[PDB]
């Protein structure tokens, strides 16, 4: 009767290691609303992170974008880390620059 | 601009 | 082209931790304009389009009045929809509603929406004839009969043939270089060995405007539906969306495959291969 999150972490424009960028998680597809989001820098959690508004797709499913500045490096690593009460652990998913 | 009580 | 305004109602009760949280955000096409929350410090209508900034304190006014008066009604809502389902006073449940109007090119109604959802699930629906309810379930059919003794849908299609048709117009006008502007994908296809016998080959399609789009894989020219993973459209945050399309290949047989895109800012639909 609840749907769990669907989870993709990208960034706003085109990587370039040393050029600024917005890291994004967007969150989708979930049921009921209440939802954890944190952006993770090697593991930590990022401070500044804003979020879009609250908004819900024609199958009735919530989504939401969590987004925050970062630039880029080859040794940096980021993540998003997602809670719900579907999942039993918060679900954490790597920034891959490929997908 | 939205439509202007009817419960359920 | 064709546009929609559509609102977005959300109610979600909490026991234990306060009375049901409700919120509305509306949408041109994949333009979210206004916001309230009745959680805010100071709950009002905001504005979130630089278009929406005009109207006057009026609008504001009687914007923010129907965003207070249903954050009573969805919490009456709420309490009857428990007692229709039998159910405890210690579950959370949350109660939605979308509803609007689709236009065409000329601005004329195409279509009109009203429905609400239960904990996720349809409950009851306005007909596209604009005067009759489709109801879910028993529950829903209590709410038919009071909303057909009320006669809530001319009500609603007053609304949508009316009002919601000519403030979508003023909004498209108001709006005419963002919500009439389509950006087309800027598109490539990037090659990624998983082993030494196979790669992926991955279409993107970033930077457009709207949403909607169609990508696709084909090999000798035919399409590889079940074979090719696709990503939910996701938005970049600066109002623009982002997608892709993949496929597994063999060593050797990239040239086979080729990329397809349809958008509606594109002059023509692209072709393309790694």
């Amino acid at each position: 009767i609840q749907r769990t999150p669907k989870i993709q972490v990208y960034s706003r424009h085109p990587a370039e290691n040393g050029k600024s960028n917005f890291l994004n998680c967007y969150v989708s597809g979930f049921h009921p609303s209440d939802i954890e989001v944190d952006l993770l820098k090697n593991g930590e959690r990022i401070e500044k992170v804003e979020h879009s508004d609250l908004s819900f797709s024609k199958d009735w499913s919530f989504y939401l974008l969590y987004y925050t500045e970062f630039t880029p490096t080859e040794k940096d690593e980021y993540a998003c880390r997602v809670n719900h009460v579907t999942l039993s652990q918060p679900k954490i998913v790597k920034w891959d620059r490929d997908m | 601009a939205e439509m202007y009580p009817s419960p359920l | 082209g064709s546009h929609s305004m559509r609102y977005f109602h959300t109610a979600m009760s909490r026991p234990g931790r306060g009375e049901p949280r409700f919120i509305t955000v509306g949408y041109v096409d994949d333009t979210l304009f206004v916001r309230f929350d009745s959680d805010a410090t100071s709950p009002r209508k905001e504005p979130r389009a630089p278009w929406i900034e005009q109207e006057g304190p009026e609008y504001w006014d009687r914007e923010t009045q129907i965003s207070k008066t249903n954050t009573q009604t969805y919490r009456e809502s709420l309490r009857n929809l428990r007692g229709y389902y039998n159910q405890s006073e210690a579950g959370s449940h949350t109660l939605q509603r979308m509803y609007g109007c689709d236009v065409g090119p000329d601005g004329r109604l195409l279509r009109g929406h009203n429905q609400y959802a239960y904990d996720g699930k349809d409950y009851i629906a306005l007909n596209e004839d604009l005067r009759s309810w489709t109801a879910a379930d028993t529950a829903a059919q209590i709410t038919q009969r009071k909303w057909e003794a009320a006669r809530v849908a001319e009500q609603d299609r007053a609304y949508l043939e009316g009002t919601c048709v000519e403030w979508l117009r003023r909004y498209l006008e108001n709006g005419k270089d963002t919500l009439e502007r389509a950006d087309p994908p800027k598109t490539h296809v990037t090659h990624h060995p998983i082993s030494d016998h196979e790669a992926t080959l991955r279409c993107w399609a970033l930077g457009f405007y709207p949403a909607e789009i169609t990508l696709t894989w084909q090999r000798d020219g035919e399409d590889q539906t079940q074979d090719t993973e696709l990503v939910e459209t996701r938005p970049a945050g600066d109002r623009t969306f982002q997608k892709w399309a993949a496929v597994v290949v063999p060593s050797g047989e990239e040239q086979r495959y080729t990329c397809h895109v349809q958008h509606e800012g594109l002059p023509k639909p692209l072709t393309l291969r790694w």
